C-alpha cells in the first residue's frame, strides 16, 4: 500500500 | 509554441503535480547537522483543454520556504513569480535545491559501548520529527559491523533486522512509523580475535525513508488556469497535489 497521491488541491 | 499542438480538447480538465524531494543529512555523533540540503523537482501531468496559460504559486519568498536556486522548464518565462503554457501530459516543471530550515524527518542516535574484547553491546534510537498524523514507509536503519565480526545478536520491537554478513551491516526494516514517535534497536556485535594495534574506524549508520510531505517545507498553494477563448475556467478544473520525500544520503557517524 502507500495512497497518497493525491490529494485534492484547492 | 513548439511544446505543444494547437487542437487539444478534454471534457475533464484535470492535473496533477507531484513535489518530489530527497533530504539529504550529514550529522554527528551526538547530534548537530553537519552538511544538509534538499533536492527537489515539480513534476505536472496536464489534461487542460486548449492554450492554457497557467499560474504555479508556492510558499517562497508560519509555512514559509528559501529556494537557494532552481531551473525551469524552457515553458516558463522568466521574469516575480512563475508563469507558463504547459506541455500536453506529464513533464518536469522545475527543479531547486534549499538549504536552510529544513525538516529533518528522522534524528538517529548511536550507542556503541566495547566489552572487553569479544563484543560490541550497540544501541540505536530513531525519532520521526513531524506530524503525529503522518506515516513514513519503507524505513531501512542500516548499522555496519567490523570485518572480525563473528556473528551478532539483535532484539527489536518494531519492524524485523538481519545481519547480512556479506555486507557487514546490520540491516533494520520497519514498513510505517507515524510522526513523534521513538522506536529502538538492540544488537551485540560478537568479535574475533584481531590485530591489537589497528583500531575500528566506524563508518556511519544510513538510513532510508519515503515520507508524504516535502523536507524542504514546500507547499503548493495553487495552480491557476485561464484560457482566454474556450468556455471553461479555473473552478472548473480539477487539481490534484503529491508530495514524496525520500532520503538521500542520510548518515549519522557514530
Amino acid at each position: 500500500d502507500e495512497e497518497y497521491g493525491y490529494e485534492c488541491l484547492d | 509554441i513548439g511544446w505543444r499542438r494547437e487542437g487539444i480538447k478534454y471534457r475533464r480538465n484535470e492535473l496533477f503535480l507531484d513535489v518530489l524531494e530527497s533530504v539529504n543529512l550529514l550529522m554527528s555523533p551526538q547530534g548537530q547537522v553537519l552538511s544538509a540540503h534538499v533536492s527537489g523537482r515539480v513534476v505536472m501531468k496536464s489534461y487542460l483543454s486548449g492554450m492554457p496559460e497557467c499560474k504555479f504559486g508556492m510558499n517562497d519568498k508560519k509555512q514559509s520556504i528559501a529556494i537557494d536556486d532552481c531551473t525551469f522548464h524552457q515553458c516558463v518565462r522568466l521574469s516575480r513569480s512563475i508563469s507558463f503554457i504547459p506541455p500536453d501530459g506529464e513533464f518536469e516543471l522545475m527543479r531547486y535545491r534549499t538549504t536552510k530550515d529544513i525538516i529533518l524527518p528522522f534524528r538517529v542516535i548511536p550507542l556503541v559501548r566495547e566489552v572487553g574484547r569479544t563484543k560490541l553491546e550497540v544501541k540505536v534510537v530513531i525519532k520521526s520529527n513531524f506530524k503525529p498524523s503522518l506515516l513514513a514507509q519503507k524505513i531501512e536503519v542500516r548499522i555496519p559491523t567490523p570485518l572480525n565480526t563473528s556473528g551478532v545478536q539483535v532484539i527489536c520491537m518494531k519492524g524485523k533486522a538481519k545481519y547480512k554478513a556479506s555486507e557487514n551491516a546490520i540491516v533494520w526494516k520497519i514498513k510505517r512509523m507515524a510522526g513523534m514517535k521513538e522506536s529502538q534497536i538492540s544488537a551485540e556485535i560478537e568479535l574475533l580475535p584481531t590485530n591489537d594495534k589497528k583500531k575500528w574506524a566506524r563508518p556511519p549508520i544510513s538510513m532510508n525513508f519515503e515520507v508524504p510531505f516535502a523536507p524542504s517545507g514546500l507547499k503548493v498553494r495553487y495552480l491557476k488556469v485561464f484560457e482566454p477563448k474556450l468556455n471553461y475556467s479555473d473552478h472548473d478544473v480539477i487539481k490534484w497535489v503529491r508530495y514524496i520525500g525520500r532520503s538521500g544520503i542520510y548518515e549519522t557517524r557514530c
